[PDB]
Order: structure tokens, then C-alpha cells, then sequence
């Protein structure tokens, strides 16, 4: 309960906090003594306390400019603390920033050296801005430098220097030495189990001791490029204040032979000395890549100096080690064993509410225009990493530069301030820049999740109730298979029509289970069988277990039945330990090509029939289907469910996709010549005389014969 | 329409026309008192 509120101040004094009498009570400070007020990301400063019985208890008073420097808000909670220890200052050091003195020169440091310190006992503390008043300005300096320390207070006999040079503000902001948790979103899970991996050992390594076991050390965290690891990595490593010392792979493997040995072991000492720290790396893959296509010398010597490094490591010591790579499976698999990096971590692309945060966070700074909709451009983006969010954002800024440029003339190198004032994005521009964006992330296997429920499935309710006891009553309720000993099975596989709702099914079971579903299309198994694609699946089953729980799909599995992939599947899942949360289903139209070796116990075993919508199942399909585009009123689509014998969920959303075309092609041609903002009787009636059956009755017949048979 | 803004240049009145001189003179040019009018010049002064 220490922890107070904070208050808006509306004097300006940069040392003076005034609080109620009770304040000093609940901590029974006395008076004339100074406090210290500590805020957040280890921001704190010392100032002298005053009696304020007008102000209510619990309510302090502190100027901005205090609270801009402790880096918080107002309504915020800090931490007051007695100073028993006050000291005053011998010598100080303090330069001006250019930037503040603008309009006024001269030297103002003999101006304020006696009208801001006479006697006025101001404690000081490193990094502090206090602001004076000097000629028609009023100037902000920062302390460069107290002795002796720690923070000491600023007497009279205190010797000020002010021999130096003048330095930019935003430099420091723009420095990212200083990025907190309020600079990421979207990675709670990710961003939890960074901490609980690294606090523990740091913040609190006497827990270790008392239950007496080695804590870990080796931490891995891979994801697509531009997924923000090193802003993470940094903004942990800030947030727990350790000593930080990063290592570049592109750097280390830059320099001539040796020199990288030099660099890293003088890296390692350095951070032994300062322990508690935190040792990063960057593109490990680089210095370390996999063996069996770099066969030179100087990377062996590079990894095998790095692996001596990581042995070498003392067993009782605050340091923790990190390394970001884009492939999981790229980096030597040596580093993967115990006592070395072990701890990995999955980063996967951001979902709607992600997308949302990382927007929100980028964009507080630009002069947004009146109409912002920033819950549809999270909408709209699927697939988008957080770089693609920043580059975004820049392009639309761009954009909005080059409508309003033609006002200005580029000529002349001044701008009227005026046309700036008038600046802003409009929600067009972010259309654009949209456009013209090109994601790349998804173009790969990610990890990504998925929020399809039970209701957007049409039916199929039997299938439904079967999924769910095979594969959701495990992944909750172990302890009923426990007491049985019966094993859960993993493998299934959907066979029937093209088009007839399995990917639904499958995101559908993903996310019942809160699970992270990947997708693996038929297209991806073939280039990996030609070598082309970089991924291999051991990739896509080392990302499935980092994740769990996750639901792998294989789209098309009859495509590869090519035997090499089909023996490294076979392979992959029978080493599977069944235990963990981790699923196959796989999808296929032609179940004939599949190898007998497939359906074997323990892989996919169980067999599913998707069969055709029903009438019911058609009419809440086409009712799932029109949700955004607005209907005439009173129209009925029994007829049309009772019309479509025979057809899938996709021939009908055909059905539907043409019909808005022509509505819409009927409102352009009225427009010419929005009366009709929506679909009539006549648009569906030209439909369904241009319907048809993306399957014939014979391959029905097959379908059944073969149900019947597997059923026999 | 408007990716090419930026390569367009915005008209202002001291760009101006050039032909040949009758005069030989090469430090010194020749415009209507006009000009200099809209222009508020005046004689004695190098442009
Ligand atoms: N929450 C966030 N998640 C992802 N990227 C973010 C986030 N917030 C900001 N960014 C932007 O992402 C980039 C930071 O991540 P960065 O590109 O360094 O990741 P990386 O590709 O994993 O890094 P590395 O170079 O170490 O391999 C910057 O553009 C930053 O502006
Ligand atoms: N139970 C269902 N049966 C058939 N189609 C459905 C069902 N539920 C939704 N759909 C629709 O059918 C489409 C199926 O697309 P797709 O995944 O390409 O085919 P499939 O699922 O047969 O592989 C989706 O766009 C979806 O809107």
C-alpha cells in the first residue's frame, strides 16, 4: 500500500512535492526531509517534501515536467520511499541542448548558477531535466554527471561544469535503449514465457537454490523475419534492467579469422563480470548455420568457439543467453542439446486483435485525420507482420504527401508551417497504401490462429459429436484416459467431394481446443519433394511441438501418393510421442492413392465421410453467406435450398458471388443512367438458370460404394 | 493523376523567357520596365 497516486501538479517546481500531513504518517515521514519517488522502468528521482493539508490525503503534487522525466502518466502509481541517507553534491556537471536555447544565445549558466541554487539545497540525480527561466525563455538542461554519488543534493559549495557541447533531444528518445512492454502487442503468450524464462533466474535466482536444481540457460526464440524478436529481446532485457550486451551475426562473421574469436570471448568475460546480464544474439543461423552446406573452416571454428563458450559457462551465475533465427532448423543442431539453448519459443504472426494493437501503436504519433477505422484495417489484414504494419503506415504517410505537395513548391527550401498544420491521413490513403503493400510472411508454413466455431459448420452435426470425443476430450480431460489407459489417437483423415467443408471442419476443431492451426497445402509437399522450397517437414513438425498445442493439416495428402516424402512423413508422425497435444488431419478427394503404410494404428487411422450439404445444411450456408451484403426484403431462399440438390458449399457461394456481381453490374448501369444498394428475386433467378453440379453422379456412386465398403 | 505530382513544377512570376540579345553586352541583361514593375525593380542594382 506504499504505492501512491499521482497527481497532476499545476505548479511547475522541478524539486518540490507537496503532500497531504496523513501521507507523511502512513510512512511516518517527518518534515525537512527529503523522498525518493520511483515510477517505472527504473526511473526515480529525490525531492523535498512540503506540508499541503489543502491537498486530500493520498493526493501528491508533482509538476509535469517531474513526470515526464520518471517516464509516466498522470493517474499513475509510484513508490515513496524515506531518504535517510540525504547527501549534498561536490561536483555536478550539466550541459545545455541546442535546441532549448533557439532565439536567445549568450551564456546563461552564470544567469541561473545563484537565483536557482542559492542555498535552495535541490537534490539532483543522474539523467534529471530541471528547467530555468532566462532572459524570454525558459531552458531545460539535463545532468550530465553528479559526484559523488549517488544523487546527492545541489549546495552552494557544489562546483558546476558547463564545458562542453550541445545535444539533440529526440536523440536519446530515438536511442531504443528505452522501449517497454507499451511497445509490443499482440505477443502475450510469447511475451510471458520470455519472462518467466529470464526474470527467474534473474530477478528472484535464490528460488533455484531453496528447491536445488541448475536453472535453465539456453533460451531460442525463431519466427518469420520482421516479426519484432529483437525489439522483444530488447524490451525484456530493458524491463529487467541487467546489463545488456548484444552480438551481432552478421557483425561477428564480417571480420577476419580470429577477430570473431577475440570479439565473442571478450563479450562473454565482460558479461561474467557484470552479472547480473543478458547476452542477445542476432541471426545465430549466420555465424552457426547448418553444417552439411557450409562445409568451410571458419564457421567451424566459429561454432565450435561458441559451443566452448556455452559449456564453459559457470554453473552459479545471473547470465542468460538468446538467439533469434528465422528457421528453426536452420541453426547446427548441435546447440539444440541440453545445457545449451533448449528453451524455444515460436513467434507466429499476429491475429485480428494483434494486427490491431501493433497499428495502435505505431500510429500515435502521425496526425491522423477525423475518420480512423482502425478495427477494419485489422480486419482487412490477414497475413501481416509488424515490419508490414510499419511500412504501411509509411506509405500511406507518403501518399498523403503527395496529395497535399502540389499545394507547396519543392523549390524553395523553406515550407510554410501553415501547410503543415493542415497535414493529415485520410482513411483513403491507408486504402492505398493497403494496395500497395506486398506481405511475404505468409507465403510460408506460420503458426497462426484461427476463430471458427462450431456455428459457421452447416450440418454434419453426427461428425461433429465424433470429432469432438476423439480428439477434444483428451486434450481436457487426461486424467479420464489415464485411469483407463486408453491412448488417444491423433490421425484423421476427411475424404469425400472437393469443396464440400473440410479446412471449416479442421479450423473449427483447431479452435475449440484453443489451439494454433497450421496449414500445409499439397503444392508445399511437392516442392519440398523437388527440393525447392526452403521448409522441410521436420521444420513443419519441430514448429508444431514449440507450439502446442496446434492442428497440423495437409491439404491434398493424395498429391504426394513421390515416395521420399511420404517415408519422412511416415517417419515424423510414428516418432510423434502421442501424448502431446498434437493432431493431424489430413484432406483428400481421392482416398485410393493413399499407401496402405498410412493408415496403419497410431497415424491416420480414423477415416471421416464428409458428405454433401443437406437442404437444411444449403439454407444455412447461403444464410452464413449473407451477413454484409444487405437482401430485398421478404426474400425467401427455401427455393433455392430446395433447388440445389446435389450441390457443394462452394457451388453455392459461387451462386451467390455471381448473383452479387450481377446486382452490382445492374446498380452501375442505373447509377450511369445507390437506388440499389442490395439483391432482388431476378438476380438469384439468373443464377440458378446458370447453375450447374461440380460433381457428376458417378463419382457420388464411387464415394458411396467406397463408404459402404470401409463401413463392411 | 497525382504519383506524378511531385516531377510538376509549380508557376511563379520570376521565371523568365530567354532570347538572343540584340547588344553584345554580357554582364548586362536587358527586360521590359514592366518586369521590374511587377517585379518592383528598380536601375543600379544587380540581379
Ligand atoms: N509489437 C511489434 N511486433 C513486431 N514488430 C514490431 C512491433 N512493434 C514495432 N515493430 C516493428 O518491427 C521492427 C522490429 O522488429 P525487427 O524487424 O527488428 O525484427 P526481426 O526481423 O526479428 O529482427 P532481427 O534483425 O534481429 O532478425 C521495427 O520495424 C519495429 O518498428
Ligand atoms: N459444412 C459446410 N460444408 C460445405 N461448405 C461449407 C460448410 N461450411 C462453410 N462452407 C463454405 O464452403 C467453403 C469451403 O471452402 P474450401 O475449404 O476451399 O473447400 P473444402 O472445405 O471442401 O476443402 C468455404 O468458403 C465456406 O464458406
Amino acid at each position: 500500500d506504499n504505492m501512491l497516486l499521482v497527481d497532476d501538479a499545476i505548479n511547475d517546481d522541478n524539486s518540490v512535492i507537496a503532500i497531504n500531513s496523513n501521507t507523511m504518517d502512513k510512512l511516518e515521514l517527518f518534515r525537512g526531509d527529503t523522498v525518493l519517488v520511483k515510477g517505472k522502468k527504473r526511473k526515480d528521482t529525490v525531492l523535498i517534501v512540503l506540508i499541503d493539508d489543502e491537498l486530500e490525503d493520498g493526493a501528491c503534487r508533482i509538476n509535469r515536467v517531474v513526470r515526464n522525466n520518471l517516464r509516466i502518466r498522470l493517474g499513475d502509481l509510484v513508490t515513496i520511499h524515506p531518504c535517510p541517507d540525504i547527501k549534498y553534491a561536490t561536483r555536478i556537471s550539466v550541459l545545455p541542448i541546442a535546441d532549448t536555447i533557439e532565439g536567445i544565445t549568450g551564456n546563461l549558466f552564470d544567469v541561473f548558477l545563484k537565483p536557482y541554487f542559492v542555498e535552495a539545497y535541490r537534490p539532483v540525480r543522474k539523467g534529471d531535466h530541471f528547467v530555468v527561466r532566462g532572459g524570454m525563455r525558459q531552458v531545460e538542461f539535463k545532468v550530465v554527471d553528479v559526484e559523488p554519488e549517488e544523487y546527492a543534493v545541489v549546495a552552494q559549495d557544489t562546483i558546476i561544469h558547463w564545458e562542453g557541447e550541445p545535444i539533440n533531444r529526440e536523440d536519446e528518445e530515438n536511442n531504443m535503449n528505452e522501449v517497454g512492454y507499451d511497445d509490443i502487442g499482440g505477443c502475450r503468450k510469447q511475451m510471458a514465457q520470455i519472462r518467466e524464462m529470464v526474470e527467474l533466474p534473474l530477478r528472484h535466482p535464490q528460488l533455484f537454490k531453496a528447491i536445488g536444481i541448475k536453472p535453465p540457460r539456453g533460451v531460442l526464440m525463431y519466427g518469420p523475419p520482421g516479426t519484432g524478436k529483437t525489439l522483444m529481446a530488447r524490451a525484456v532485457a530493458n524491463e529487467t534492467g541487467a546489463f545488456f550486451f548484444l552480438i551481432n551475426g552478421p557483425e561477428v562473421m564480417s571480420k577476419m579469422a580470429g577477430e570473431s574469436e577475440s570479439n565473442l570471448r571478450k563479450a562473454f568475460e565482460e558479461a561474467e563480470k557484470n552479472a547480473p546480464a543478458i547476452i542477445f544474439i542476432d541471426e545465430i543461423d549466420s555465424i552457426a548455420p547448418k553444417r552439411d552446406k557450409t562445409n568451410g573452416e571458419v564457421e567451424r571454428r566459429v561454432v565450435s568457439q561458441l559451443l566452448t563458450l556455452m559449456d564453459g559457462m559457470k554453473a552459479r551465475s545471473n547470465v542468460v543467453v538468446i538467439a533469434a533465427t528465422n528457421r528453426p532448423n536452420s541453426i547446427d543442431p548441435a546447440l539444440r542439446r541440453f545445457g545449451r539453448f533448449d528453451r524455444e519459443v515460436d513467434i507466429g504472426i499476429p491475429d485480428a486483435t494483434g494486427r490491431l494493437e501493433v497499428l495502435r501503436i505505431h500510429t500515435k504519433n502521425m496526425k491522423l485525420a477525423d475518420d480512423v477505422d482502425l478495427e477494419a484495417l485489422a480486419a482487412e489484414t490477414h497475413g501481416y507482420v509488424g515490419a508490414d504494419i510499419a511500412s504501411l503506415c509509411s506509405e500511406a504517410a507518403m501518399q498523403q504527401i503527395r496529395e497535399k505537395m502540389d499545394l507547396i513548391d519543392l523549390d524553395e527550401d523553406e515550407i510554410d508551417a501553415e501547410v503543415l498544420d493542415s497535414l493529415g491521413v485520410t482513411m483513403d490513403n491507408f486504402r492505398f497504401a493497403l494496395g500497395n503493400s506486398n506481405p511475404s510472411a505468409l507465403r510460408e508454413t506460420v503458426v497462426e490462429s484461427v476463430n471458427v466455431t462450431w456455428d459457421d459448420v452447416g450440418g454434419l452435426d453426427e461428425i461433429k459429436e465424433e470429432l469432438k470425443e476423439t480428439v477434444e476430450y483428451p486434450v481436457l480431460h487426461p486424467d479420464q484416459y489415464t485411469k483407463f489407459g486408453l491412448s488417444p489417437s491423433k490421425g484423421v483423415l476427411f475424404y469425400g467431394p472437393p469443396g464440400t467443408g473440410k479446412t471449416l471442419l479442421a479450423k473449427a476443431v483447431a479452435t475449440e481446443v484453443s489451439a494454433n492451426f497450421i496449414s500445409v497445402k499439397g503444392p508445399e509437399l511437392l516442392s519440398m519433394w523437388y527440393g525447392e522450397s526452403e521448409s522441410n517437414i521436420r521444420d513443419i513438425f519441430d514448429k508444431a511441438r514449440a507450439a502446442a498445442p496446434t492442428v497440423v493439416f495437409l491439404d491434398e495428402l493424395d498429391s504426394i501418393a513421390s515416395d521420399r516424402v511420404v517415408n519422412q512423413l511416415l517417419t515424423e508422425m510414428d516418432g510423434m510421442n502421442a501424448k502431446k497435444n498434437v493432431f493431424v488431419i489430413g484432406a483428400t478427394n481421392r482416398p485410393d492413392q493413399i499407401d496402405p503404410a498410412i493408415l496403419r494404428p497410431g497415424r491416420l487411422d480414423q477415416l471421416i465421410y464428409v458428405p454433401l450439404p443437406d437442404e437444411n445444411a444449403r439454407l444455412s450456408i447461403l444464410n452464413a453467406q449473407l451477413r454484409k451484403t444487405p437482401l430485398e426484403p421478404g426474400l425467401e431462399l427455401t427455393a433455392i435450398a430446395k433447388a440445389t440438390q446435389g450441390f457443394s458449399g462452394a457451388d453455392l457461394l459461387y451462386i451467390v458471388q455471381r448473383a452479387a456481381k450481377y446486382a452490382i453490374k445492374d446498380s452501375i448501369e442505373a447509377h450511369r443512367q445507390d437506388p440499389v444498394p442490395y439483391i432482388t428475386k431476378e438476380h438469384f433467378a439468373e443464377a440458378m438458370k446458370t447453375a450447374k453440379r461440380s460433381v457428376s453422379d458417378a463419382e457420388l456412386r464411387r464415394y458411396e460404394a467406397y463408404s459402404q465398403q470401409m463401413k463392411a | 493523376k497525382t504519383a506524378t505530382a511531385i516531377l510538376r513544377r509549380k508557376k511563379k512570376d520570376n521565371m523568365l523567357l530567354v532570347d538572343d540579345a540584340i547588344n553584345d553586352d554580357n554582364s548586362v541583361i536587358a527586360i521590359n520596365s514592366n518586369t521590374m514593375d511587377k517585379l518592383e525593380l528598380f536601375r543600379g542594382d544587380t540581379v
